[PDB]
């Protein structure tokens, strides 16, 4: 029966009675039962309820925690092991850079409800750092303990006669968060003893354990609670930032109002300055003269006038309310008090705490709203451009915690105003970018001007103010024929549509007539309508824009789109191309190098013209393109007013396919792209209806352009001698100015053909150019139209006359070499 | 092995030794007995963590005695992280016994098994956030044989909660069977929730610090990324490089590589040809979503691992490092946050399972991310390789680098900004450029003055002074002929052309050509130049500008207003009247306000008087056109500032503002009876002296009123044909009713308004510098004798309307 | 393996399947002095 | 109302003087292709 002898010896019931009842020895531990610990006897010594009371502390770190009440908890209970009364928790914090240690738990005693031991942050006294036990513990970062307080140093009593308590001994032990003080508690008297003993310490070490890493749970919250929000603020002012671009003002309140929720402020302003810094010539001379006293009001660390032009300020206490105040006056609610200025004066990060105990700047005393909202917290702080020169002040109001700004709360905006003063780079290009284009327009206007055919000169062609009486612009378009027709050339006297023209004779003048009655003969005026008169004006301003360079001035231009209208109506190429695209062609034409400067692309590389600097490639080209449509674009000078949109759109872009194209690099790349076209145009055999296919086709039609243009440009060679001499004698000129040129202003040798001394190498290196850059578009268009077989004919003899030259030259320097 | 009635026998029997188990402290019981053991162990665990935080070596130990009270076999901690959305439970601590080591239940980086949000109850439990018992395992719906198979262990009987900080679950723990007893009798899962509950304390702890370090790095990121993006205006490669350069020991990486998307979005007219020209086969691959081409034109990475070895690759090839693994080409291809597990297990591209260098650098996690630019375009593709930490990319390092990446491509306007600034700085220089050819005058036109190759036969600018001066003193016109002396001279009768002479003779009277040895032939080409600057308008002209640059030089020469300015400030007057009218067109400065001219926006007060001085200053600013280029730098700012106090104090806004300074001079000059004396007095005051500067420059400019009635009806004629013009172009540009003097129907009540414009404006000047100096004083007779004629036209005018009144 | 829990190289996972990437967050972020000043207003002059 | 600290209205401090601020903090950031048979013919004229 009672013999269970297993039971009897020691050690094997142990693990029985563990197996069975060990989860519900515990269970009932962890649960909500209170402490089974005796506190009306006071030296206890804690024999085995020493784990009772250690249980019920760790009874409290269930997941809903607010680290007050565990805290309090644990001090009620460290005074009955402490044998010792009226413990407090200091609590730690810094502002402006200068630690305090404010009160938050006070006169704390066992036997005490937390409603009586708590502080608001209201009323909470704060100690300095560098004064007191407080912060000799604070500084030293350890225990100790000051028996007999008043022969000891650095003791303050200025709460002793406050509260109207003793303090014989005091023992106090910071608690710290890596490195990092959080609170100090403190200790004072002993109920029944002289003084603390040693082993008091070591209680308290032992026990405070518990209370050690409670409090870094809510610290390291709270540190991650303003970590979140600094990476909000800073996330969602860039994106208000960078929507667009526009002045300080708005982007700054953008920026703020967009952020309002993570600065959990009741109220907020910021101040914007006047940011000129030199007062006007005009502005000056009454100062000096006795009138306007001078200025001896505060100013900048850099030297300027401290007025807020424009104080926005957020109210989001009450009811939600953004206003902006432009010139507010200086008793402003946010500039009453002297801080803003001060700040502009000075500079540095200014926190106050307390404004009914404020004296330097004297704050506010009364409710400014109807419902009560006093000023008590403050933090300002200035904005600075990248330069330390102050832009405006920004000032933050009490918290909707109720604390003091600290540390933590310091960076949150510190951060912020510094990105609010980086962000100046955008205001900032704002205005310099409007300026800017201003200027380009203004100038654009002087050019426009300067090239245009004013009233004075039109009369040279198209004159109504004699013959008719009246300016042109208000003759009827019926009207306004006639006086043309006894003034435009005739086409088939002056040779105007035949491969063989040449303008020596013409006068400068002449040239734009021929040009205006060129459009008649294709047609193409009368069809759309275009007025007359505008159609003059344009054709006589072309003539002034382009320069009075050597070669490429406006002669060489009219050659080339004489060129392009022979082409057209006597080689019989109007086929493939519609009516429109002739207007476009020949227009396309006669500005193809309108405004040449007189030196090719590879200078504009070479010099770093402003030029190269905005066309990648093609640089002349392009740019006499964007030159060309503006002549047009405007009103009383353009010829498309009369045009549909889709007609427009059509015409426009093929000048870009033809100005473009004439340049001799884009030649050269797609110069074999053409010989098909023209391969395929020999095989439609049995008729000569090849046309057909090339009207609809249209790419065909487009590198036809393209290949025209080439064909226009360099048809100097296809003049009879007597004009391609000269032509060649004009042109090297103009190579050897681009040589003189390259050779001072950038420190290089040129090309053979720039040089001067190389003169007597002309025909040499002339018979090159026409057997390489030409003599392949002439024959490829000779073999693909018979109807312009006589440029061939031009070209091969204007080479077998250079030839002689070139074999002249040679007898020459083999005779002079044999002289030697 | 008694069963149920050994109850009282325990706990009863008190230890009724008092040194029973080997040593008591003080207990009573076997109850009194387990209680102070395990607040012992309890403390323990508590002190080993009070700092230092050591997540797993403690939550071994709470696991390790935590399965015998429930004995439970094996207990294991199972760690929550998201991916790309989806949640996954990693493998921390598996297989913890009372008889084992730390090392050997930890599960290194590498040797995870991760379970996805569902398969099994481990996923099941993160769903619910809740408990979940399960007697038998194979009844359950949902239950995963993965860790089976693997393990060669089998499972009959699970216990399992998650760990959770608020709403977010940490992980989640589960014993795995239940040993003597079938069913996981309840008592065990109220403990298991209570003594695992302060075990939950310190895994919060480890994730609270773990995402403040995460959270204090994106901020220190974003704030050194804010603060290079600002730092000037500069291309889309140098901006980006520095603002991923300057934080790379925040990113905890080992290799990164940022690729760059060419922007050619549409081709143009000439590229396109072969495509349709049966040739050169159009383009096949991949495309970005928005509709461009994938074309990485630029690719710079960071290696951090060893050395910093930062190398920019100009023209990445395809097998290229970073871009072979094909996941930079399909970030581009759609925009997604790509993450990798496990890089050499993967098929859908092809990372290499070997190594890349001598040190042996093989990829295990990858993440690449897209640079959206506000316009949900994609412009590059950043990547990164691995971390230093070993662990893969969890959701807090996914938002950091998010966070970063769009930050970056929000600041793409600055780039697009100083692209367009380019641009238009450069525009502006080719205007400027084609503003100067068209008003400087070229070599063929300036023979005209000084004809160098009929006289000589050197080119104007192959000459020498001396020489080029022969020329001058035949050409020029004496100081007699065209009398230039007097307050009297009549301009009508002169050509354009003679103006130019007679202003470079003036330029030689002051006799500063030689004081300042400034170059002949730049003047005379600044003259030429300076009279085509101004338009053929029908007042404001050539003529008007040189009549004022006259009128002046006779004030300061025959007036005796010289005595009190040097010759160096006669030289910034006489050049700043001669152009203060020199691109005008013909609206006043209200028209600018009113008609929205760019002038107007660029300038505030004063639209077309400071807008001259801008011209007039880059006229002389470019070489063989500048006539101050001698001049020492501060004789130049001193010239500078002469003529901006000069051209602007030609409005009259100013001058009436600024009148009643000059009339207190005017009447301080009066205390002074040696009139000799007060020129040593004003000769040295500065203020006074560029006060009555600027209202001399205002005096002349209102000139041609003093001047014979002959020439001051024509005159007049001139400026009222101007003032109907504009008035005309006021009603139909503008729609407006012009004021009475801008009707060219009220032309007949022209004297009246002459005389009012007289008795207002004028004859304060014109007094105050009568009674100032009395060698001025016939241009004040001849003005009160040109109103005293215009008050008899007026009075003639209004006896014509009485007459129509009372006919 | 007996150094690790029978699993080596890299982690595993009981899923097969296409694997899913982020879709990327969107939506988050989104009279000067004068007795009368027009007497000389009549004029060109303001 | 206790009120502990036996204390009311604002926080308390033991000594008083002239308000000290903190200085601006900038020790961290502000630390300052032709298809030829030779290419050189073209460049023998203006081209290229
Ligand atoms: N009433 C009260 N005063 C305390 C308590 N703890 C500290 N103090 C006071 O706070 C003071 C802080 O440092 P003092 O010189 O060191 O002396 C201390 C005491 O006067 C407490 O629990 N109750
Ligand atoms: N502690 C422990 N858990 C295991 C072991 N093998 C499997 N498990 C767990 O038991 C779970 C049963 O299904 P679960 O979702 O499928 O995923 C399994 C793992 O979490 C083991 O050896 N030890
Ligand atoms: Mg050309
Ligand atoms: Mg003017
Ligand atoms: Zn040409
Ligand atoms: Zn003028």
């Amino acid at each position: 029966e009672v013999e269970k002898f297993l039971d009897s010896n020691v050690s094997f019931a142990k693990q029985y009675y563990n197996l069975r009842y060990r989860a519900k020895v515990i269970s009932d531990l962890l649960g909500p039962r209170e402490a089974a610990v005796d506190f009306s006897n006071y030296h206890a010594l804690n024999s085995v309820e020493e784990s009772e009371i250690i249980f019920d502390l760790l009874r409290d770190f269930q997941d809903n925690l607010q680290a007050e009440k565990c805290v309090f908890n644990v001090m009620k209970k460290l005074c009955f092991l402490l044998q010792a009364d009226r413990m407090s928790l200091f609590m730690y914090r810094a502002r402006n850079g200068i630690a305090e240690l404010a009160t938050r738990l006070f006169n704390v005693h066992k036997d005490a409800v937390l409603e009586e031991c708590l502080v608001a942050p209201d009323s909470e006294i704060v100690f300095p750092l560098d004064m007191g036990v407080v912060g000799h513990v604070a500084l030293s970062k350890k225990i100790v303990n000051v028996p007999n307080t008043e022969e000891d140093e650095h003791f303050c009593d200025f709460v002793d006669t406050l509260t109207e308590y003793q303090t014989k001994n005091i023992l106090a032990s910071p608690i710290m968060n890596g490195k990092d003080v959080v609170a100090i508690i403190m200790v004072v008297n002993k109920v029944d003893g002289p003084h603390f003993t040693e082993n008091d310490e070591e209680i308290l070490l032992k026990y405070l354990n518990f209370a050690n890493l409670i409090m870094k749970v809510f610290h390291l919250s709270y540190l991650h609670n303003c970590e979140t929000r600094r990476g909000q603020i800073l996330l969602w002012s860039g994106s208000k930032v960078f929507e667009e671009l526009t002045d300080i003002e708005r982007q700054f309140h953008k920026a703020l109002y967009t952020v309002r929720a993570f600065l959990n402020c009741d109220r907020y302003s910021v101040g914007l300055l006047d940011m000129t810094k030199q007062k006007e010539f005009f502005d000056v001379w009454p100062v000096l003269m006795g009138e306007a006293p001078p200025y001896a009001g505060p100013r900048t660390p850099d030297g300027r006038e401290i007025n807020f032009y424009k104080v926005i300020d957020y109210i989001l206490h009450g009811k939600e309310d953004i206003k902006v105040i432009p010139n507010p006056p200086p008793d402003h609610w946010a500039l009453v008090s002297g801080l803003p200025t001060y700040v502009a004066q000075n500079g540095l990060i200014c926190n106050i705490m307390n404004a009914p105990s404020e004296d330097f700047f004297a704050f506010q005393k009364e409710p400014l709203d109807e419902s009560g909202w006093m000023i008590k917290n403050v933090l300002s702080m200035p904005i600075v451009n990248k330069k330390e020169e102050i832009v405006g002040v920004a000032t933050f109001y009490n918290r909707k915690d109720g604390k003091p700004f600290d540390e933590m709360d310091e960076t949150l905006m510190e951060s912020l105003t510094q990105f609010l003063g980086w962000s100046v780079l955008n205001p900032d290009t704002y205005e310099l970018m409007n300026k800017l284009e201003n200027r380009k327009d203004i100038f654009q206007d002087m050019v426009k001007y300067h090239v245009k055919c004013d009233n004075e000169e039109i009369q040279t062609i198209l004159k109504t103010r004699e013959v008719y009486g009246k300016e042109p612009w208000e003759c009827e378009e019926e009207e306004l024929a006639e006086i043309l027709q006894g003034e435009l050339p005739d086409a088939d006297k002056y040779e105007i549509n035949k491969f063989h023209f040449s303008d020596l004779p013409l006068t400068e003048l002449e040239l734009v007539k021929c040009g205006i009655q060129m459009y008649y003969e294709l047609k193409v005026v009368d069809k759309f309508h275009i007025p007359q008169e505008a159609l003059v004006r344009f054709m006589y301003s072309l003539s002034k824009g382009y320069r009075r360079i050597t070669y490429h001035n406006w002669r060489h231009g009219f050659n080339v789109g004489q060129t392009m209208f022979s082409l057209l109506v006597t080689g019989k190429l109007k086929r493939y191309f519609t009516d429109l695209e002739a207007l476009a062609m020949v227009t396309a034409a006669f500005c193809h190098d309108i405004d040449h400067r007189g030196t090719n692309n590879l200078y504009q590389m070479k010099s770093q013209n402003p030029l190269a600097k905005l066309h990648g490639s093609s640089i002349l080209e392009r740019h006499h393109l964007e030159f060309g449509k503006t002549l047009l674009r405007d009103e009383s000078l353009n010829i498309f007013q009369n045009l549909n949109r889709r007609q427009h759109e059509h015409a426009i872009h093929m000048m870009d396919i033809a100005i473009i194209a004439t340049d001799l690099a884009l030649y050269f790349k797609k110069r074999t792209m053409f010989q098909k076209i023209v391969d395929q145009s020999k095989t439609y055999e049995t008729q000569q209806e090849w046309t057909q296919y090339m009207m609809l086709d249209q790419t065909r039609k487009e590198i036809v352009m393209a290949m025209m243009m080439t064909a226009c440009d360099l048809s100097a060679i296809t003049k009879p001698w007597e004009v391609q001499s000269k032509v060649a004698l004009l042109v090297a000129a103009e190579f050897w100015e681009q040589g003189d040129l390259e050779r001072t202003v950038l420190q290089q040798n040129p090309i053979p053909m720039m040089d001067r001394n190389k003169a007597d190498e002309l025909p040499k290196l002339q018979v090159g150019f026409i057997d390489f850059v030409c003599t392949f578009v002439y024959k490829e268009f000779s073999r693909f139209h018979e109807e312009i077989t006589p440029m061939l004919d031009g070209i091969t003899n204007n080479r077998k006359e250079w030839k002689a030259l070139a074999d002249e030259y040679e007898t020459k320097m083999k005779g002079l070499e044999e002289e030697k | 092995f008694a069963d149920q009635y050994f109850g009282r026998k325990l706990s009863p029997e008190d230890v009724a030794n008092a040194c029973e188990d080997g040593c008591p402290e003080g207990c009573t019981s076997f109850r009194e007995l387990c209680q102070v053991e395990e607040s012992a162990a309890l403390f323990e665990l508590v002190q080993d963590m009070q700092e230092n935080v050591n997540m797993e070596r403690v939550v071994f130990k709470i696991l390790r005695r935590l399965c015998s009270i429930l004995h439970a076999d094996r207990c294991s901690l199972f760690m929550y992280r998201q991916r790309n959305g989806v949640a996954e439970l990693a493998t921390r601590l598996f297989s913890v016994q009372p008889d084992s080591v730390l090392e050997d239940c930890l599960v290194p980086p590498d040797s995870e098994i991760v379970f996805p949000l569902d398969i099994g109850v481990v996923g099941h439990v993160a769903q619910t956030k809740k408990m979940v018992n399960v007697q038998d395992v194979m009844e359950c719906p949902h239950f995963s044989s993965f860790a089976d198979e693997l393990t060669d262990y089998v499972t009959r009987n699970i216990l399992a909660t998650p760990i959770m900080n608020g709403k977010d679950v940490v992980a989640v723990i589960m014993a795995v069977n239940k040993l003597d007893g079938p069913c996981f009798t309840s008592e065990d899962e109220d403990v298991f929730l209570k003594y695992l509950n302060f075990g939950t304390l310190n895994l919060k702890i480890y994730h609270l610090s773990y995402l403040h370090n995460c959270e204090t790095r994106r901020g220190q990121v974003l704030l050194w990324s804010a603060n290079k993006v600002f730092e000037e205006l500069t291309d889309i490669e140098r901006q980006f490089h520095k603002a991923f350069y300057t934080v790379r020991a925040y990113l905890n990486c080992d290799r990164y590589s940022v690729g760059l998307l060419d922007m050619t979005k549409e081709k143009e007219f000439f590229d396109v040809w072969p495509v349709l020209m049966g040739e050169a086969q159009a383009y096949s691959g991949p495309r970005t979503p928005d509709g461009r081409e994938i074309l990485f034109y630029k690719v710079i990475d960071y290696i951090l691992h060893g050395k910093e070895d930062i190398k920019v690759i100009p023209s990445p090839p395809a097998d290229h490092w970073a871009l072979a693994s094909g996941l930079p080409t399909y970030v581009a291809e759609s925009g997604f946050i790509c993450n990798i597990m496990n890089a050499p297990a993967d098929e859908m591209f092809n990372f290499q399972e070997g190594p890349l260098d001598d040190s042996g650098w093989i990829v295990k996690n990858v993440l690449s991310m897209p640079i959206v630019n506000k316009k949900e375009e994609i412009v590059g593709v950043a990547t990164f390789y691995n971390r230093k930490d070993g662990k893969p990319f969890d959701e807090q390092d996914e938002v950091l680098m998010e966070s970063l990446t769009q930050f970056l491509g929000w600041s793409v306007l600055n780039t697009d900004t100083y692209d367009k600034m380019n641009k238009l700085e450069n525009r502006k220089d080719i205007a400027q450029d084609m503003v100067l050819y068209h008003v400087r005058c070229d070599r063929e036109e300036i023979q005209l003055i000084l004809p160098t190759r009929e006289r000589l036969g050197k080119e104007p600018a192959d000459c020498e002074e001396d020489e080029l001066g022969k020329i001058l003193k035949e050409v020029l016109p004496g100081p007699a002929k065209f009398d230039i002396y007097e307050f009297h001279f009549s301009d009508l009768e002169c050509t354009e052309l003679e103006l130019v002479k007679c202003g470079i003779q003036m330029y030689y009277e002051l006799g500063v050509v030689r004081k300042f040895q400034i170059p002949q032939e730049v003047l005379v080409r600044f003259l030429f130049s300076v009279s085509k600057g101004y338009r053929r308008i029908t007042y404001h002209n050539w003529r008007h500008g040189f009549n004022v640059a006259q009128t002046m030089f006779t004030l300061l020469m025959t007036g005796k207003l010289k005595s009190y300015y040097t010759d160096l400030e006669a030289f910034a007057m006489v050049t700043a009247g001669l152009c203060h009218d020199i691109d005008h067109r013909g609206t006043n400065n209200l028209y600018q306000m009113k008609s929205q001219n760019p002038l107007a926006k660029l300038h505030g007060s004063s639209i077309l008087e400071r807008h001259h001085l801008e011209f007039g200053k880059f006229l002389l600013s470019e070489e063989t056109l500048n006539i101050y280029q001698n001049l020492n730098r501060r004789q130049h700012e001193h010239v500078i500032h002469l003529m901006d106090i000069a051209i602007i104090a030609t409005d009259l806004a100013l001058y009436f503002k600024k009148r009643t300074m000059f009339q207190k001079i005017v009447d301080e000059s009066k205390n002074y009876e040696d009139r000799k004396s007060w020129v040593e007095y004003l000769s040295l005051e500065t203020t006074r002296k560029e006060i009555v500067m600027a209202m001399m420059m205002t005096a002349c400019d209102l000139s041609a009123i003093t001047k014979p009635w002959e020439v001051q009806s024509k005159v007049a004629l001139l400026v009222a044909a101007e003032f109907w013009e504009q008035g005309d172009l006021e009603r139909t540009v503008l729609d407006q009713q012009p004021i009475p003097m801008m009707d060219r129907n009220k032309a007949a009540e022209l004297p009246k308004l002459q005389v009012g414009f007289i008795d207002f404006v004028c004859t304060f000047v014109y007094k105050e510098f009568s009674r100032f100096h009395e060698e001025i004083l016939p241009m004040f007779d001849r003005l009160q004798n040109n109103r005293k004629e215009w008050k008899a036209l007026a009075d003639e005018y209004e006896a014509k309307v009485k007459a129509l009144e009372e006919d | 393996i007996r150094s690790a829990t029978r699993v080596m190289g890299g982690p595993v996972t009981p899923r097969k399947g296409p694997p899913k990437f982020k879709q990327r967050q969107t939506r988050q972020f989104k009279a000067f002095n004068h007795l009368e000043l027009h007497e000389l207003a009549q004029y060109g002059i303001i």
